[PDB]
């Protein structure tokens, strides 16, 4: 734009763009480095390091697990009856009671997660002839021999074990969760000690589904000075079905109902401190600002949070073309 | 950049202009000035802040998902489940860089035709009152071209008063 | 940052003749326009001038007009102000200013330089 | 890619071109009268249907497939199911918006560029016999009647025999 | 939406180009002659395989991934491989399909625009010696010895001595 | 939708002047054309001119010079015929049509406004 | 595939004209330049003139001005060379050229007519 020398018979207009110093480099479909006056950042590159609870209710963890908290853990016996949008579960985390492995840890933790609560109703359940509440020395609160508060260990009772046959029908108007297991011994003899037959069968059934479930007697690694482990399985009763418990052994006997509900809860693996904010995504890493569209911090995400690619950075053009000189 | 303006027939982008995007610049007998297109420089910031309230916010809620790290190997169910994330992230991050790429462009396109658009405005506001040198600058040919009968180019150019094509327009040496 | 060092104090005698400078700094030198004002204790600001850096167009105040000449050195990246015939009424302090363009205000001003016209 | 004709100094469009979508309009001394043009008003119409046949009439057929709506609450297979059809309900809501988007936005620059390619064909069509008065109308300087408007209508322009008539008129007048 | 050079205004194409994409074609008293233009054949040259470079050569590694052929008959574990591989072998399929016509309709807008950006470069360059014939020529009205037609293309053309007489050549009679 | 209104029958005595109503409504006024047909009992159709709303243009029949005046009015959106000089010629029904330009054909019609000139 | 297709060998009468060919075939005729070179037993390649099918334009060398008359026939795609006043200097081989142009390289070449120009 080299105007003239301002002769005073005619001159010129000139026009021009914006063209601020030193823009950002975009990509387009022509070119894969092209500068630009202004260009904004589509990918969450970092998050701010923690967790934080405002809009949704966060509960930690700590040094506990979802089942563990689910089955009464007595180091998880501060999360009884709680509610919660997201589970924040440890790297930390252990177990400090009687050994278990339930055969569908993802589904039951998925569904438990699903439901996010943990509400427990006690059920006075009609158990005649055994002996309750059961005690291991593996599992300890407050310096005694305990159990998950959550389950009934059910044994013998003066050499005899009646065959258990009870009924707690779905009179309201809600799912119920019955958790409840079988014991797995470590010998004959202990099996015959603890339920005075030498196998074990339990049929939990409702008017929908079955689950009959054997006891498998064996030796097994030891945990916690414990070398038998218990199994725990789940049933879930509709409205108007009714829960058919009936053993002849090995029951490790439920106490209530844990009520599923359908909603927001999920359950997240991180390590982030939870702190004060107002924040709508929560990452593993930590809470995000969900105001770019994009993110690269992790592909586990919870609530209004952007689309997890590849890309560490996408510039979209904010503005035009930068010419300079 | 199609309308070959930005980069085109003007050489340079004027560094000083922090009010507009697009302005006209002239050098006449009282001086030079300078000044900015409103219309222009808001029909820009309006499109691509169009781009922006469809990107910024609008975030899909996904409370509950899959598990998408394992600590174990169990088979199928692990490997249905990776390939299943692999696929949507594969997909979500070839979406980005297409919209990227294509709103990138688009946002060139419509800057060089916002340009184009204010220059051929300015060209047949002027008609043959002005000569077009190819630098994006209009040789304008009667007198005061931007100081008292040049303010008037905000859609009021009379350019019948001023039909001087005797001076230099039709003229021989 | 843009910064616009100007020199401190200068004694020049009076009657005689003063090349102030302005070196520009943190900005390209050619596409900002560079103006001088002076502004006296008892009396305000007043424009003296304007320079284009690019080439060199020039357009002074009508009271500053043979006082004052407006010159650049793109190599250096520094605006000089001659004045001529200094009297005790030159005698004040002179701001060099970063625009932008003539019409468009001054962004980033000078350290400011004050000249003590006296003997 | 706006080519600043249907918004630009087409001021507004005409309520009463029944046929076509572009057309003329002329004012002589024979009265008034206009028509369409048929040309660019196919070209449109040819993209813009072939558009529908792109997109109304073609769709793949899907039998067999999971199921998306659960009774129970089983977990790890209903969560990997329901995961598996939300993203793809996710990714093909995006296509359909970024489609509907992309198509609207082409379509709208080319009944743009149709109409700026039409005004141009039109003045390259009259060299120095019409001037851009910049609403659209060419000021013609000589005398037309229906016979050469349809022949600058037609594409059978002379722009030769005229051309001292239009030339005297635009500059001593 | 296109220009109107490539098929419109620039009749039928030359096929003379053995070297170049865009060029230029004049008629002298010493003769006929050909020759190309560098920059508007390297800038779409630059553009095309630049377009190229994001396709030719970037594939993504997938080592170990889900079964997609079943021997066996089973239920909802091979239902859902089936109907994941279905969904995505779908969905890029719909991604090449609009990739492929987005950029083929880009690269028939670049090329149009490079058309016409040359076109209009040696309109802006002619001046007022020169007449747009509608056909994509330029009817020059000053005669030269080849060296205007030298300097037009490579752009250091200016009025010089000819623009009296070019002026004195079209306003006659 | 779109109708034009028209007023029945109007009994004007001969050698007098009258002023036809055509009342326009469902669409917009300024942007399509109104014309005026005049049907004899004993004769065919006959165009007697048009009007264009936005900003009155007339062209007549050449028969029809003389007799019709052309006008609207934006406000109401009603188009106005001021026949002069009533002769036992000028006896028949008289149709406003709506077309959308001078060439262009009569869209949607009036309902007819019969006009005996008689005493 | 493109080739020029010419004729073997004529054997002509000193002082007579002759009319050499050069069919063509595998392109659009008209879309291409022909040209035609003479190469001496003895001396080098020599241009002679070049055609443009399309509109019959002309221009030859400066020698052989009144010697050579390029024609063409897009009917049959043929390039013909009405060569008159044949001599003792005027016996060597006559090539056809393909061209893009005026300026643009000889793409392809014919085999070659021999005109032995002998009693
Ligand atoms: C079938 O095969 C399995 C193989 O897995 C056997 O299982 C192992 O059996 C041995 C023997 O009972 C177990 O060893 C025991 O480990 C206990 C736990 O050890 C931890 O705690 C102690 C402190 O209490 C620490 O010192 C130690 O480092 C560990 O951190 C010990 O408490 C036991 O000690 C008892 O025996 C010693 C004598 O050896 C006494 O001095 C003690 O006072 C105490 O009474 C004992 O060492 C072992 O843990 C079992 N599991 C594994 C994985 O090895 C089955 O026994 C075998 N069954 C048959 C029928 O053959
Ligand atoms: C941008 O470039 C300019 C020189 O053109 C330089 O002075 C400035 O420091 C650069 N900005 C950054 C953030 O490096
Ligand atoms: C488990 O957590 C509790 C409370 O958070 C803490 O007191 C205890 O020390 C933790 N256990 C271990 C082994 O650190
Ligand atoms: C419990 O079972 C015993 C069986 O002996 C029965 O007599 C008793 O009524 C039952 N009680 C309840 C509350 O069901
Ligand atoms: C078992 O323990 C529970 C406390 O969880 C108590 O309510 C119940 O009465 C106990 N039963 C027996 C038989 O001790
Ligand atoms: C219009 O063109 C057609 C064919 O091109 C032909 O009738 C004639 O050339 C023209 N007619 C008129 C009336 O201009
Ligand atoms: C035309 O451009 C060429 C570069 O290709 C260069 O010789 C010069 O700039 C121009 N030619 C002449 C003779 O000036």
């Amino acid at each position: 734009q080299k105007l003239p020398g301002n002769d005073n018979s005619t001159a010129t207009l000139c026009l021009g763009h914006h063209a601020v110093p030193n823009g950002t480099i975009v990509k387009t479909i022509c070119n894969d480095q092209i500068e630009v006056t202004n260009a904004t950042e589509l990918v969450q590159n970092s998050s701010i390091g923690e967790i934080c609870d405002s809009p949704h209710q966060i509960l930690d963890g700590e040094n506990c697990t979802l089942i563990d908290a689910l089955l009464g853990d007595p180091q998880c016996d501060g999360f009884q009856n709680k509610k919660w949008d997201l589970f924040v579960e440890r790297s930390k985390a252990y177990s400090n009671c009687y050994p278990y492995d339930v055969p569908d840890y993802a589904s039951l933790r998925s569904l438990v997660a699903s439901s996010g609560t943990l509400e427990f109703n006690n059920e006075s359940f009609n158990w005649t002839g055994v002996t309750q509440n059961g005690t291991s020395s593996a599992c300890i609160r407050r310096s005694n021999n305990s159990f998950f508060s959550r389950l009934n260990w059910l044994t013998q009772l003066n050499f005899k074990y009646p065959a258990l046959n009870v009924t707690m029908p779905n009179n309201e108007q809600f799912d119920k969760l019955y958790i409840w297991g079988v014991h797995h011994p470590v010998t004959d003899k202990d099996q015959i000690f603890l339920y005075a037959q030498s196998s074990g069968r339990i049929t939990v059934s409702t008017k929908r589904s079955q689950q009959a479930v054997i006891p498998n007697i064996g030796y097994r690694p030891r945990i916690r000075n414990i070398p038998s482990r218990i199994s725990i399985y789940w049933t879930i009763v509709k409205p108007g079905d009714i829960l058919l418990i009936n053993s002849t052994g090995n029951l490790i006997a439920p106490r209530g109902y844990f009520k599923i509900r359908s909603g927001k809860s999920s359950i997240m693996r991180s390590d982030a401190p939870i702190g004060k904010c107002n924040s709508e995504c929560i990452t593993p890493n930590g809470s995000i600002p969900n105001d770019k569209p994009f993110q690269n911090v992790n592909r586990i995400t919870y609530g209004a949070c952007p689309r997890y690619v590849k890309q560490s950075t996408l510039k979209l053009a904010t503005g035009m073309r930068n010419v300079p000189e | 950049g199609i309308f070959g303006a930005i980069a085109g027939f003007i050489e340079n982008g004027w560094e000083g202009m922090v009010d507009g995007w697009y302005g006209f610049r002239h050098q006449n007998s009282e001086g030079r000035g300078q000044a900015a297109d409103l219309k222009s420089t808001q029909a820009a910031i309006d499109c691509i802040n169009g781009k922006l309230n469809r990107l910024i916010g609008k975030t899909n809620e996904k409370f509950h998902q899959i598990e998408k790290e394992f600590s174990e190997v169990e088979g199928r169910i692990q490997d249905l489940e990776k390939y299943v994330e692999d696929t949507k992230i594969d997909l979500w991050s070839y979406n980005a860089e297409l919209l990227v790429a294509l709103e990138n462009q688009h946002t060139i396109d419509l800057t060089d035709s916002e340009m184009n658009k204010l220059f051929e405005k300015t060209k047949k506001q002027l008609r043959e009152n002005a000569e077009d040198m190819g630098n994006g600058c209009f040789k304008i040919y009667h007198k005061c071209d931007n100081a008292c009968i040049g303010s008037i180019r905000n859609g009021t150019y009379d350019h019948d008063v001023y039909r001087d094509e005797a001076l230099n327009n039709r003229f021989q040496i | 940052q843009v910064q616009l060092q100007q020199s401190g104090t200068d004694l020049v005698m009076p009657g005689a003749s003063v090349k102030l400078s302005c070196k520009a700094s943190g900005y390209t030198f050619i596409s900002w326009w560079i103006h001088w004002v002076k502004q006296r204790p008892g009396q305000g600001l007043e424009w003296i001038g304007e320079i284009d850096p690019s080439d060199s167009y020039t357009s002074y105040n009508q009271k500053f007009k043979g006082k004052a000449t407006l010159t650049v050195d793109k190599s250096s990246s520094t605006a000089y102000m001659q004045l001529s015939s200094l009297t005790s009424e030159d005698s004040a302090v002179y701001y060099c200013a970063r625009s932008g363009y003539s019409n468009y205000p001054f962004d980033y001003w000078g350290q400011g330089t004050t000249l003590p016209v006296s003997s």
